[PDB]
C-alpha cells in the first residue's frame, strides 16, 4: 500500500502493516528530521528491515536532499537479505508507479 | 514407470507370486485360463489394482536411519540382528558391504564376521563413540579404517557444493579477509591433548554431520527463490477461496408415461360444515360386516404374500452335496468372469478388438452349452 | 552415555564445525530435515558463526533450547583488562557488563526463531541464574516472559511447551487479528485519524 | 411394553376431497375419514396410558396443528361445542374435541379465504413439522423411552398427478425418520394405485403403505394395518403389498428412468444425454470427448 | 491340493517361457 | 536462608473469594452463529473416493489421549465409517496404515462399509510399533487412487499421530506428483503442527491452509471426524464435467436362493442391473458384469442437502415485533426469557428464516440444520 506520514508518502510493499512497523518508521523519520543518533530494538518477526528500507527509500526519493543510504549489517548472509528484500520494494515501488525510477542500490563484499 | 497397467499386466513374476501368495484366487484362475483358455492379460487387466497392491506391498522400503546407534549390547550380551536390519547397515554404511563382499564368501562366515565387526573399532568409529588405543579392536576389520576414511573424504567431495548467500558461512567470515583481531580463547576452538593435537571431539562430530548428509542425500534420488524465502507471507493479502458455485434450475418436467368449481367446491365445504354441526356419530365407523369380511381378505392376502416373500431373507444352507454345491459355485464363477470380461470388451467400442469379442462371445455360447 | 541414541531416533543431529565450509552444509541439510519433515536438530555455539545472521524461522526454528548463559571465560586477561577499562572509564562494573554481554548474546539467539506474527516457537533457558535477568532480557522477551515461568523444571515446561504448541497449531480467528495485531491501509488511517 | 407419539399427517384438502366426492357415489368422505381417524386415535391412546398423539392438517395455504391446538388459543380459552357427545371417556373426548373444533376453525379459515387457489401442496412441510414434533418430545423426554410413529393420510383422487417438487422434501424427511428410527405409515385414499415417493418413505422407513379407494370401513383399515405400535414392528409383518422400484424420473423427458446418466455436479438424472451439451439443471458444459465416449456404440464384426 | 497346483504354474510358466521363445 | 516448612500456611480456604450469565452465555452463542453465518452453495464433489490412513507407529503409544491414541483413532475410526458412508453412499473408500517404516494395506478400495469395519477391528488388536512414513503412505494413496474415475473426486484422509516421518526418499516429489494426479490431502495430525502435513495439504488444496487440523481434546477430534465427513467444495478451474452411466437396479424378491454375482455364494435377495441382469448383494456397488454404477434413489438424494443446502435461520430482534407465541413446526413455548430484572424479551428463542419468515425455536433450530435439510415454513408457504 502508500500512506503518509507528516508530508512523506510511503510505499509499503505489503498490503499490510504492523503497528510496531509504523511506529518505528514515525520513529525514524523524526529521527532524520531532528538530525541525531537513534537507538531503536524493534521486536524480531517483524519487519524490521523493510520497515527500515520502506521509509528511507521513500524519505531519499520525496526529500530535495536525496541523501543517499548506508546500511552496515553485521553478517554478508544479512548484506544479502537486505538487498533482496531491497528488490522486493523497489519492484513493488516500480509496480505503483509505473514506471522504474533512477535508483542504484548494491551490496559489497570480498574478492573471495 | 514400472507401476504402470502394461508393466503389471506384462510382469510375469509379480502376478505367479501374488498368486502364490493368494489362496482364493486359485478356484478362479485354475479353470478360467488354464482349463477354458481364457488370456492371462484379459484375466490380469480387471485385476490390475490387486497387481498394484502387491506391488507396493513389496515395493516399498524404510526409510534411512542411525541403525548402528538403535543397536546398543542388550558376562554375555546378546543383539538381534534381522535381514532389514543389516539391509539397513548395508545402504548407510557402504564400507561394511565391501567389508561383506570380499569376505563372506571367501574366507569366513556371516555371524563370526559380525562378531568381529562389533569387536572392532570400526563398529565404535562409525556409531561414533570415540575410538582410544587401548581397545583390541579386530585384526581383519581394523584394516578398513584407511578406506573407511578413504570413502569419507570421497563422501566429501560430492556434498561439498556452493550454497546460497542466505546460509553462506564462509563468505560471511571471508567478508573481511584481513581481520587479524585477537585470536579467540580456547573455549571457542576444538579440545586438544597435552601435546596440542586434536582429541578426536571434533571428528565424532563430523561424523554424526556426515551421516546426516548422507541420509538427506539418499531422498534426493529418482524414486527468485530468495525473495519468496525472504517475503513475510503474513503480511501478504489472506488467500481467497476459488471454489465453484452452482446455481439450480428447479423446473424439471412433469412425469409422462375434472377441474371442480369453486361454486361446488364451497357447496361441498358447506355440507362437510353442517354435517361437522348437527352430530357426529362416531358409532357410523362400524363396517356392515361384508366390506369389514372383504376388507379383511386384502389385506391377509397381503399379509400372506409378505410373509412368503420375507419368511426367509456368510451364504446360507443348500440341499446339494457339497461336491455339486462347489462344482456349480466354480461353473458360475467362470459364467461371471467370462460374462465381466465380454461386456467389457463389448462395451470399450473399439473396431481393433472385435475379433477378442467374436471369440469371447463363442465362449459365452460354450458356457452356455456348458451349463 | 547414550542420550544420542534416542535423540536419532526422532531428529537428525547437525552440530556446528568449525570449518564454515561444513558448518553451512550442516545448515543447509538442517534446513532440508525440516523442510522435508525429517525432524532436525542443530547444535550450534551462542557466540559463534550460526549465532549470527542465520534465521530460523518457522519449521527451521520453534524451540531454542539455550544451554547455559553463554559467558565468556573471564579468567581471560583481554576480557580482564577491558572489564577494568569500562570501570575506570564508563562507570560499568564487572558482573554487570558480564551479564550484558552474555544476556544479549541469549537476546540474539533467541530472537532467531521469528519472522511474522504468525510464526511460533518456544525460547528455554536452562540455567539457574537467568531467572534473575528477566529485567536484562529485551523488553518484548520480557513481555513475553511470564513470572510463573522464572523457576521452571524440566518436566512441567514440557507440559508448557506441549500444551503451546497444541495451542498455536489451532487456526488463529481473523477477527481476534483483524485490527490490533496488524492492520490494513483504513486501520492504518484510522489509528492516524486517533493520533491527530 | 413402551408408549409412543403417534403423529398422523392428514391432507385436508378441498380441491383433492371435492375431486374424490365426484368421483364417488357418496359425498362428504371428509367426514368419514375423520371420524375414522378419531376412532383410531382413540385405540391408540387405549393401547396405552402414557402413550401420545398430534396431528397436522396440510390444507391449501399451509399447516396448521389440530392436537394438541395452538398455545395462544389455550391462553386466551373456553367455548365447549358439542360436536362429541360429553357422556364419553373424557380422556379421548379432550381429544377429540380438540381435534374436531381445529378442523372447524380450518375449514371456516379457509373458507374465508377460499377465493385463492395454489398449485402448491403443502403435505411435505406437515410430514417436516411432525418430524420436528417427533424430535421435540423424544428430546423433551418426561416419558421415559418414546417410541414414535408417523401416519400420512393422503388422497390422490384421480386429479392431481405426480409432483416432482416434493420429491426432495420427502426423501429428506425420509432420511430424518430413518434416523431417529420413526416409521412412516401411508393410507392413499384415491384411485390412482400408485404414489411412487410415499411408497418409497414407507419401504425405506419401514412403514406400511396402504392405497384404499372407498372411504368406508377406513377403521378396519387403520385398526389392522395401521395399528403397528414400533415396540412390535420386528415381530409383526407388514401388509405393504406392490414393492416399489427405488427409481426417479428423468429432468427434461420425466419418464421413469432405466440404465442412465445422472450429472456427477448436481446429480440431476437424465435418460438422454441432453441437447446443447450443457446440464440442464446444473448449466455445466460437458466434454466433448467423454460424452463421445458415452455416444459411441458397441463392436461386432461384420 | 498345493503342491499339484504350484506344479501347474510351473508347467504354465514354462509354457509362457516357451510362448517368448 | 529458610526452609520449605518454616514459612506462612497457605490459606487456600482463604485464597478463594466469592446476573448476566445468560448474556455471557448468548454473546458465545452469537460469536458462534456469526462463524457459521458464511454460508454458501459451494459446488461439492458427491462421488468421492478416500482413502484413510492411519498411523500406526510408536507415536500412537501415548497415554496423553484415553485410553490410548491407537485404540481411541481406531474405535473413532470406526465411527467416522459409518457417518462417511452413510452420508456419502456412492463414495469408495480404502484404508492404509503406518508401521514399521511401511504403509500397510488392510482393505481394498470398495464400497462396502462392512469390509473396511471389519478391518479396522482386526488392527484394533495388533500392538502399533515402527516409525511413519509419510511417502510410503501417500505413495500408495496415490496407486489407489490411480483407477479412480475423473469424476470422482480423489482424497486422502492422513490422521497423523507423530512428529516427524521417515521417508525412503524425496517427499515433495510425491507432493507434486499427487497435485498433477489431483489428489486433495487433508490430515488431522495429533501433537503439533508439521511443516511437511501443512505444506501437502496447502498444495493439494491449492493454497488452502484450513486442511490441516490438529486437534485440541476429545470433543474438538470427535468434531474433527465429523467434519471430514461432508464433500469437499472443488475448485473453479476443474473441468471434469461429465454424465456418470449409471442405473438403478430392481429388488428382485425369490423364495429361492440363487448365486450372487459379486461373491459367488447363495444369497435369497438381490437386486438385478438393468443393464445386464446380473444380481448384487448391496448397494451402492459397481456392477461386477458389465462395469455399471448400481445406486438408489435414496443413494442419490443423501446429497441433495450437500448441494443446496439450507441458509441459516436468522436471531430475531428483541424490540421487533412477534408474530407467534408458539413454534411453527414444533409449537413450543418462547418463553418470557428475562436474563436479568430488565432484560424483558432479551435474546429471544425465536429463529425467523429468511424466506418464509417463521420463527423456530432452538431444538427445531438444530434439528432442521442438522437432521433435516429443508424448512417446513418454506414448504408450508404456497407459491
Ligand atoms: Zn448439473
Ligand atoms: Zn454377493
Ligand atoms: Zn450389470
Ligand atoms: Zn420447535
Ligand atoms: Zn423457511
Amino acid at each position: 500500500m502508500k500512506f503518509y506520514i507528516d508530508d512523506l508518502p510511503v510505499l509499503f510493499p505489503y498490503p499490510k502493516i504492523y503497528p510496531e512497523q509504523y511506529n518505528y518508521m514515525c520513529d525514524i523519520k523524526k529521527t532524520l528530521d531532528v538530525g541525531g543518533n537513534s537507538i531503536l530494538e524493534m521486536p524480531s518477526g517483524t519487519g524490521k528491515t523493510v520497515s527500515l528500507l520502506s521509509l528511507t527509500i521513500a524519505y531519499q526519493m520525496h526529500y530535495p536532499e536525496h541523501r543517499k543510504i548506508i546500511y552496515c549489517s553485521r553478517t554478508m548472509s544479512e548484506i544479502e537479505k537486505a538487498l533482496v528484500e531491497l528488490e522486493n520494494l523497489m519492484d513493488y515501488r516500480t509496480k505503483e508507479l509505473g514506471y522504474q525510477e533512477d535508483f542504484r542500490g548494491l551490496g559489497l563484499t570480498s574478492r573471495k | 514407470d514400472s507401476l504402470s497397467k502394461e508393466k503389471l499386466l506384462t510382469n510375469l513374476k509379480l502376478q505367479q507370486s501374488l498368486l502364490k501368495g493368494n489362496k482364493v484366487l486359485m478356484k478362479v484362475f485354475q479353470e478360467t485360463v488354464i482349463n477354458a483358455g481364457l488370456p492371462p492379460s484379459e484375466f490380469w487387466s480387471t485385476r490390475i489394482p490387486l497387481l498394484r497392491a502387491f506391488a507396493l506391498s513389496t515395493s516399498q522400503k524404510v526409510g534411512p536411519y542411525n541403525v548402528l546407534s538403535t543397536i546398543k549390547p542388550v558376562n554375555k550380551v546378546n543383539v538381534n540382528l534381522s535381514r532389514e536390519k543389516i539391509l539397513n547397515i548395508f545402504e548407510n554404511y557402504p564400507i561394511v558391504k565391501k567389508a561383506y563382499t570380499d569376505n563372506v564368501p571367501k574366507n569366513f562366515k556371516e555371524p563370526e564376521f559380525w562378531a568381529r565387526f562389533f569387536s572392532s573399532k570400526l563398529f565404535r568409529k562409525l556409531r561414533g563413540e570415540k575410538i582410544m588405543q587401548n581397545d583390541r579392536g579386530d585384526v581383519i576389520i581394523d584394516r578398513y579404517l584407511t578406506l573407511d576414511q578413504e570413502f569419507d573424504r570421497k563422501d566429501d567431495d560430492m556434498l561439498l557444493h556452493p550454497v546460497k548467500k542466505i546460509i553462506d558461512l564462509d563468505g560471511n567470515i571471508q567478508d573481511d579477509p584481513v581481520v587479524r583481531g585477537n585470536r579467540p580463547d580456547f573455549t571457542m576452538q576444538p579440545g586438544v591433548d597435552i601435546n596440542g593435537n586434536s582429541d578426536g571431539t571434533v571428528d565424532i562430530l563430523k561424523g554424526m554431520n556426515r551421516l546426516s548428509e548422507k541420509m538427506i542425500m539418499a531422498l534426493k534420488n529418482e524414486y527468485n527463490d530468495e525473495r519468496n524465502e525472504l517475503k513475510i507471507d503474513d503480511l501478504n493479502e489472506s488467500y481467497k477461496t476459488n471454489y465453484a458455485i452452482i446455481h439450480l434450475k428447479r423446473n424439471a418436467h412433469e412425469k409422462t408415461t375434472l377441474k371442480v368449481s369453486n361454486q361446488q367446491m364451497l357447496q361441498q365445504l358447506s355440507l362437510v360444515m353442517d354435517n361437522l354441526i348437527n352430530k357426529l356419530d362416531l358409532n357410523q365407523v362400524v363396517p356392515n360386516n361384508e366390506v369389514s369380511n372383504k376388507i379383511n381378505k386384502r389385506v391377509i392376502t397381503a399379509i400372506k404374500i409378505n410373509a412368503k416373500q420375507a419368511k426367509h431373507n456368510l451364504e446360507v444352507k443348500s440341499t446339494l452335496p457339497i461336491d455339486l454345491l462347489e462344482s456349480c459355485r466354480m461353473l458360475h464363477t467362470t459364467c461371471c468372469e467370462f460374462l465381466k470380461h465380454f461386456y467389457i470388451h463389448f462395451q470399450s467400442g473399439e473396431q481393433k478388438q472385435a475379433s477378442t469379442v467374436k471369440k469371447l462371445y463363442n465362449h459365452l455360447k460354450d458356457c452356455i452349452e456348458k451349463l | 552415555m547414550g542420550i544420542l541414541d534416542e535423540v536419532w531416533k526422532h531428529k537428525l543431529i547437525l552440530v556446528e564445525t568449525p570449518d564454515a565450509q561444513e558448518t553451512s552444509l550442516a545448515l543447509e541439510t538442517y534446513r532440508k530435515a525440516c523442510s522435508n519433515g525429517r525432524g532436525a536438530i542443530l547444535l550450534s555455539v551462542a557466540r559463534g558463526k550460526v549465532s549470527e545472521g542465520i534465521d530460523f524461522d518457522h519449521q527451521y526454528g520453534r524451540t531454542v533450547l539455550m544451554i547455559g548463559i553463554p559467558f565468556q571465560y573471564t579468567e581471560s586477561r583481554i576480557l580482564k583488562a577491558r572489564l577494568e577499562f569500562m570501570r575506570e572509564n564508563y562507570r560499568i562494573r564487572e558482573n554487570d557488563f558480564l551479564s550484558f554481554d552474555a544476556m544479549r548474546h541469549a537476546a540474539q539467539c533467541l530472537g532467531r526463531v521469528l519472522r511474522g506474527k504468525d510464526d511460533y516457537g518456544v525460547m528455554v533457558l536452562a540455567d539457574r541464574r537467568f531467572s534473575r535477568k528477566r529485567s536484562q532480557l529485551p523488553k518484548w522477551i520480557a513481555q513475553g516472559l511470564s513470572d510463573a515461568d522464572l523457576n521452571l523444571s524440566t518436566d512441567m515446561a514440557i507440559s508448557n511447551t506441549k500444551q503451546f504448541l497444541r495451542t498455536m497449531a489451532q487456526p488463529t480467528d481473523p477477527k481476534d487479528q483483524e485490527g490490533v495485531s496488524v492492520w490494513s491501509y483504513e486501520d492504518l488511517i484510522k489509528h492516524q485519524n486517533s493520533r491527530k | 411394553e413402551s408408549p409412543s407419539l403417534l403423529t398422523v399427517i392428514i391432507e385436508i384438502a378441498p380441491k383433492l376431497w371435492t375431486t374424490f366426492d365426484e368421483e364417488g357415489n357418496e359425498k362428504g368422505s371428509i367426514i368419514k375419514v375423520l371420524e375414522a381417524l378419531i376412532v383410531f386415535l382413540n385405540a391408540h391412546l387405549a393401547f396405552n396410558s402414557a402413550n401420545k398423539v398430534a396431528v397436522i392438517a396440510a390444507y391449501s395455504q399451509g399447516i396448521k396443528y389440530l392436537y394438541p391446538e395452538s398455545t395462544s388459543a389455550l391462553k386466551a380459552s373456553r367455548s365447549d361445542l358439542k360436536i362429541i357427545n360429553s357422556d364419553m371417556y373424557r380422556r379421548f373426548r379432550n381429544v377429540d374435541e380438540t381435534l374436531v373444533e381445529e378442523i372447524y376453525k380450518l375449514f371456516e379459515l379457509e373458507k374465508k379465504q377460499i377465493e385463492q387457489n395454489s398449485q402448491r401442496s403443502t403435505l411435505a412441510g406437515a410430514m417436516s413439522a411432525g418430524l420436528t414434533y417427533v424430535n421435540r418430545i423424544s428430546k423433551e423426554s418426561v416419558t421415559t423411552s418414546l417410541k414414535s410413529r408417523l401416519l400420512v393420510l393422503t388422497c390422490g383422487s384421480g386429479s392431481s398427478k405426480d409432483e416432482i417438487f416434493q420429491y426432495i422434501p420427502i426423501m429428506n424427511c425420509i432420511f430424518s425418520a430413518t434416523k431417529m428410527k420413526c416409521p412412516i405409515d401411508v393410507v392413499k385414499i384415491g384411485g390412482s394405485k400408485e404414489s411412487t415417493f410415499l411408497q418409497q418413505t414407507t419401504d425405506a422407513t419401514n412403514g406400511v403403505y396402504l392405497h384404499v379407494e372407498s372411504t368406508e370401513g377406513l377403521i378396519q383399515y387403520l385398526a389392522t394395518a395401521m395399528f403397528i405400535d414400533p415396540s412390535l414392528r420386528p415381530i409383526i409383518v407388514k401388509p405393504n403389498h406392490g414393492s416399489v422400484d427405488f427409481r426417479t424420473s428423468c429432468y427434461l423427458t420425466g419418464r421413469v428412468v432405466a440404465v442412465g446418466f445422472i450429472c456427477s455436479v448436481c446429480l440431476c438424472v437424465l435418460s438422454i444425454i441432453p441437447p446443447g451439451n450443457k446440464c440442464p439443471a446444473c448449466d455445466s458444459q460437458f466434454d466433448e470427448h467423454v460424452i463421445a465416449k458415452l455416444k459411441r456404440k458397441p463392436v461386432v464384426p461384420r | 491340493e498345493e503342491r499339484e497346483n504350484e506344479k501347474t504354474l510351473n508347467d504354465y510358466y514354462a509354457a509362457l517361457a516357451k510362448k517368448q521363445a | 536462608g529458610g526452609y520449605a516448612w518454616e514459612d506462612e500456611i497457605k490459606r487456600s480456604w482463604d485464597l478463594v473469594k466469592v446476573m448476566a450469565s445468560l448474556v455471557a452465555s448468548i454473546v458465545e452463542a452469537r460469536k458462534k452463529r456469526t462463524a457459521k453465518k458464511n454460508i454458501t452453495p459451494y459446488q461439492r464433489g458427491i462421488i468421492r473416493s478416500l482413502i484413510l490412513t492411519l498411523d500406526c507407529s510408536e507415536a500412537m503409544l501415548e497415554k496423553d489421549l484415553r485410553p490410548n491414541r491407537h485404540a481411541m483413532i481406531i474405535q473413532y475410526a470406526i465411527d467416522f465409517v459409518h457417518e462417511f458412508f452413510d452420508q456419502n453412499p456412492i463414495s469408495q473408500m480404502g484404508i492404509i496404515i503406518m508401521r514399521n517404516g511401511l504403509a500397510q494395506l488392510v482393505s481394498q478400495v470398495s464400497g462396502n462399509p462392512q469390509d473396511h469395519i471389519d478391518a479396522l477391528k482386526s488392527i484394533r488388536k495388533q500392538e502399533p510399533k515402527g516409525n511413519p512414513s509419510l511417502q510410503n503412505a501417500l505413495e500408495m494413496a496415490r496407486g489407489l487412487l490411480l483407477p479412480v474415475p475423473a469424476h470422482c473426486t480423489r482424497e486422502v484422509l492422513i490422521v497423523f499421530g507423530s512428529l516427524s516421518t521417515t521417508d525412503p526418499g524425496d517427499i515433495h516429489q510425491t507432493i507434486d506428483s499427487l497435485v498433477s494426479e489431483k489428489i486433495r490431502v487433508k490430515v488431522l495430525g495429533l501433537s503439533a503442527q508439521v511443516a511437511i502435513c501443512k505444506e501437502l495439504c496447502k498444495a493439494t488444496n491449492y493454497g488452502d491452509e484450513s486442511f490441516y487440523k490438529i486437534l485440541l481434546d476429545e470433543t474438538h477430534l470427535k468434531e474433527l471426524f465429523n467434519e471430514a465427513v461432508t464433500p469437499l467444495p472443488v475448485n473453479k478451474i476443474n473441468k471434469g464435467f461429465t454424465l456418470v452411466k449409471m442405473g438403478f437396479p430392481t429388488r428382485i424378491f425369490e423364495d429361492t436362493p440363487t448365486f450372487c454375482s459379486c461373491h459367488s455364494k447363495l444369497v435369497y435377495g438381490g437386486y438385478f442391473c438393468p443393464n445386464c441382469h446380473s444380481k448384487v448383494c448391496s448397494l451402492p456397488t459397481v456392477c461386477p458384469c458389465c462395469d455399471l454404477m448400481l445406486i438408489l434413489s435414496t443413494h442419490l438424494a443423501r446429497s441433495y442437502h450437500h448441494l443446496m443446502p439450507l441458509k441459516t435461520f436468522a436471531e430475531v430482534p428483541t424490540t421487533e415485533k412477534f408474530r407467534s407465541e408458539d413454534c411453527f413446526s414444533c409449537q413450543s413455548r418462547f418463553p418470557i426469557l428475562k436474563n436479568h430484572k430488565n432484560g424483558k424479551l432479551l435474546t429471544s428463542s425465536r429463529y425467523r428464516c429468511e424466506d418464509c419468515k417463521q420463527e423456530f425455536c432452538v431444538d427445531c433450530d438444530v434439528f432442521i440444520h442438522e437432521i433435516l435439510h429443508n424448512c417446513p415454513g418454506c414448504e408450508s408457504k404456497p407459491v
